């Protein structure tokens, strides 16, 4: 039995600075480990294998240094691009993951609420969206109220992948209700809180008003 | 070069199986272990087995013992991936890969373009695309926000552009995620001028092959 | 003084110059006459380094015992790629014959003596020798006939044991007695049942050494090729498929004994005229099998296992018979021999 635990969960570096992941070993392995660059949508690829060896196309910024119990995989200069989840693997044990995004300055999210379509309304449901439009870092909170009720375990968030030019998120959240519900109450309201707002932000519309 | 095409994607209910190929290219095809590995979502590779093509020798995960088998064809060097009694957390992508030398089975250089499956008690759906209208509180002389809510849909995936792919800047298409009814939704969003609503046409297209459905939606200000 | 090096080796047989059977044919032309005093002579205070697993004195073996069953078991039909070749497909004697390997001038092999020494790493007792001891080039899958034993211990070699996409080779202490017999293509193989479970109980001690305190669970084939799934051999010129299920169904916790819970393992066999070559990708068809009792009688001496990966498994470790590249049979002999090249 292998059991291969990377560390720290999460990587966040400025642009230009050096990532460092871990990844150690249950028991002695030797050199006999390869690190892979995972994005969301696409075929994993190898960076690092025999522990140091860069693969064939990888840029010089990455390199791996591990024997026995310890793995490092090193991203000198890191990029947005480099943005991604990496894998460590021993033979067919893979570690659980680290997440490595860039550091930038905080960014308040701009804040928009979308009440559901008549079209939808007429077929029985209500979806009201709640978007959060380009902010940093990614930890935000997203609260949706009905008539001053806060709402929970109805709602669903989706976060993009960190942007390769300006290095920030963007959030969604969709609350569903009934036709039936929706049309018991008046006041719909998300409410957001975030590093970079001094105070919550609220963005709120009144059913059936313009 | 080292080269695997892989068949297209499948979508399965509980229970049923799946037989996926990987033709190879570009180097001797009996003197290298072939590895199949999935990737479910938001989970870890997952080795699932491999072949080695000149005897068909294999070795398969525990876990899949009893419903994996894995076979080649040395004629058309294409190797099979036979998967039974599909179960909906089975729902991955998976690949074929080879590893960057004869003696090095582990290390993946080359890989497959992947095959999606999923599995669900769930049937094929087109969307729904309702419009995120921009609001009429848009500030003036600001920027707006409007998009496109395509919902309830199975199997992944969907795109979606905008303008048949004339507004890109601005744009964000978010992951789709999986409702407890077994469908899928997502919304695309884009930010644009609120001085520009009353002037340019928005539309988002909405294409999802796996139902052959296709949507242009129009969206404005209500 | 000398390194490790790669030159053409040539072989050394007893072989019958007046004989019909097919090694002896073709080592009378393939090879020279054995020495009757070999030579060989101790390196005091010397170290050296092997790799059983990258020793090209195998390639060269592999490669001439092609060229012996090429120009000696000539098939009706072969498919080599995608056009048929027809031709005559007599019955012939076959049964291995000890082939030696030996250096030319400027070479010599160096011979690791250390006890159950694995193939791979330091040597501390080294000789040199002209030529490597008798060979017979025993061709099958599953299980090693005819072969050499350990010592004292049960020996396990792999490349990397802990890699389960590498081979596992066997060597056993005590040889286990395979004897087989010959719808004419219906033959089987028995084996006695209390000492192939002593066998199977010692082989699982010796894998724990590795795996640690475990359960050693033996099963069949997981699949492929016919000639693999099944113990295949050939026994007078014939091609036997031999089911191994009774041999590799048992489970071995750490106070487990052979005697657990005829006293004879009856292996249910098929005589094959469609084969998959060895040598070559492509398919074979020989003639069916004269009249009369065909017999043969083996050793086994060895054992080529896989075992079963996975993330997951503490409690137990399986292993299945497996092999089919040659390669790894000559290994099994080989591995303490390496080709160097002098000043
Ligand atoms: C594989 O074998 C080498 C020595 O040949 C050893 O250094 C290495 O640790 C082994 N791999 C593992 C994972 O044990
Ligand atoms: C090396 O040879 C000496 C002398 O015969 C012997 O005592 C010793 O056990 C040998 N060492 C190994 C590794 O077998
Ligand atoms: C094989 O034997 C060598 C010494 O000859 C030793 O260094 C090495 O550890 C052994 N390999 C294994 C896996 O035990
Ligand atoms: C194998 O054992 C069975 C049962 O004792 C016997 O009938 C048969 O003759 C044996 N065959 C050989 C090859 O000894
Ligand atoms: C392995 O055993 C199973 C039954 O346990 C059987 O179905 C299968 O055919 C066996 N494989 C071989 C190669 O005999
Ligand atoms: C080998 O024997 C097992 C156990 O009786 C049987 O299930 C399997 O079908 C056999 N294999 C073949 C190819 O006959
Ligand atoms: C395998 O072992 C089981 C008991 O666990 C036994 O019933 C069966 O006969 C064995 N199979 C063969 C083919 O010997
Ligand atoms: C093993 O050696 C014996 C002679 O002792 C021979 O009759 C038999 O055919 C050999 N087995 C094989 C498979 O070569
Ligand atoms: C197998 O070899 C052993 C000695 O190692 C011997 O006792 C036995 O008679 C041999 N069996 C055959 C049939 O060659
Ligand atoms: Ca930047
Ligand atoms: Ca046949």
């Amino acid at each position: 039995e292998i059991v291969m635990t990377q560390s720290p969960v999460t990587v966040s570096v400025s642009r230009g600075g050096t990532a460092t992941l871990s990844c150690r070993a249950s028991q002695g392995v030797g050199s006999d480990v390869a690190w892979y660059q995972h994005k969301p949508g696409q075929t994993p690829r190898l960076l690092i294998y025999g522990a140091s060896t860069r693969a064939s196309g990888v840029p010089e910024r990455f390199s791996g240094s591990g024997f026995h119990v310890d793995f490092t995989l090193s991203i000198s200069g890191l990029q947005p691009e480099d943005v991604a989840i990496y894998y460590c693997q021993q033979y067919e044990t893979f570690g659980q993951g680290t997440k490595v995004e860039i550091k930038r300055t905080v960014a308040a999210p701009s804040v928009f609420i979308f009440p559901p379509s008549d079209e939808q309304l007429k077929s029985g449901t209500a979806s009201v969206v709640c978007l959060l439009n380009n902010f940093y870092p990614r930890e935000a909170k997203v609260q949706w109220k009905v008539d001053n009720a806060l709402q929970s375990g109805n709602s669903q968030e989706s976060v993009t992948e960190q942007d390769s030019k300006d290095s920030t998120y963007s959030l969604s959240s969709t609350l569903t209700l009934s036709k039936a519900d929706y049309e018991k109450h008046k006041v719909y309201a998300c409410e957001v809180t975030h590093q970079g707002l001094s105070s919550p932000v609220t963005k709120s519309f009144n059913r059936g008003e313009c | 070069q080292v080269q695997f095409v892989q068949s297209g994607a499948e979508v399965k209910k509980p229970g049923a199986s799946v037989r996926v190929s990987c033709e190879a290219s570009g180097y001797s095809f009996t003197d290298y272990v072939l590895q199949w590995i999935r990737q479910a979502p938001g989970q870890r590779p997952e080795w699932m087995g491999w072949i080695k093509p000149e005897r068909g020798a294999v070795s398969y995960a525990p876990q899949f013992q009893g419903r994996l088998t894995l076979t080649r064809d040395l004629y058309t060097e294409t190797a099979y991936m036979h998967f039974k009694n599909l179960r909906s957390d089975d729902t991955a992508i998976y690949y074929c890969a080879r590893g960057v030398r004869r003696d090095a089975s582990w290390w993946l250089q080359f890989w497959g373009q992947g095959t999606l499956v999923t599995v669900s008690s769930a049937s094929t759906k087109g969307p729904s695309v309702f419009p995120l209208a921009p609001s009429s509180k848009s500030t003036s002389g600001g920027t707006a926000a409007l998009g496109c809510l395509v919902k309830d849909y199975f199997p992944e995936p969907v795109t979606v552009s905008w303008n048949s792919g004339a507004l890109t800047s601005g744009v964000h298409t978010f992951p789709a995620v999986l409702q407890s009814s077994g469908l899928y939704s997502l919304s695309s969003v884009v930010t644009v001028p609120s001085s520009s609503l009353g002037t340019q046409t928005y539309i988002c297209n909405v294409n999802h092959k796996p139902s052959n459905t296709k949507v242009d939606k129009k969206v404005e200000p209500k | 003084v000398w390194r490790d090096a790669d030159t053409t080796l040539f072989c050394a047989s007893d072989a019958k110059a007046y004989e019909t059977e097919k090694h002896n044919v073709w080592a009378t032309h393939a090879c020279v006459p054995t020495d009757p005093n070999p030579q060989e002579i101790h390196l005091d205070n010397v170290t050296e380094k092997f790799n059983m697993w990258k020793n090209n004195m195998v390639e060269q073996m592999h490669t001439d015992i092609i060229s012996l069953w090429d120009q000696s078991l000539k098939p009706c039909v072969k498919l080599t790629g995608g056009s048929a070749i027809t031709q005559a497909c007599p019955k012939v004697s076959f049964e291995p014959i000890p082939i030696h390997y030996c250096t030319p001038a400027g070479f010599a092999i160096l011979k690791c003596k250390d006890e159950g020494f694995n193939g791979t790493g330091l040597c501390k007792n080294v000789s040199t020798v002209q030529c490597t001891h008798g060979i017979k080039p025993v061709v099958s899958t599953q299980l090693l006939l005819n072969g050499s034993l350990a010592e004292k211990n049960i020996t396990i070699r792999s490349e990397n044991i802990t890699n389960n996409a590498k081979i596992i080779i066997v060597q056993l202490v005590q040889p286990v007695t395979i004897k087989c017999i010959r719808d004419i293509r219906q033959a089987h193989c028995n084996v006695t049942r209390s000492r192939w479970n002593k066998t199977l109980q010692e082989v699982a001690e010796k894998l724990r050494t590795y795996f640690g305190n475990k359960t050693i669970i033996f099963a069949n084939s997981s699949g492929g090729d016919l000639e693999i799934t099944t113990h295949s051999f050939n026994c007078g010129g014939e091609f036997f498929y031999c089911n191994t299920s009774g041999l590799f169904n048992s489970t071995w916790y750490v106070n487990s004994t052979w005697n657990d819970t005829n006293d004879t393992i009856t292996l249910p066999c098929r005589i094959k005229q469609i084969i998959n070559m060895w040598q070559r990708a492509g398919q074979a068809m020989y003639a069916p099998p004269i009249p009369g009792v065909i017999k043969c009688e083996s050793n086994i001496t060895g054992l080529l296992l896989t075992r079963d990966g996975g993330k997951d498994n503490n409690v137990n470790e399986t292993f299945r018979p497996g092999g089919g590249d040659m390669r790894d049979n000559w290994r099994s002999e080989l591995y303490k021999y390496k080709v160097v090249e002098i000043e």
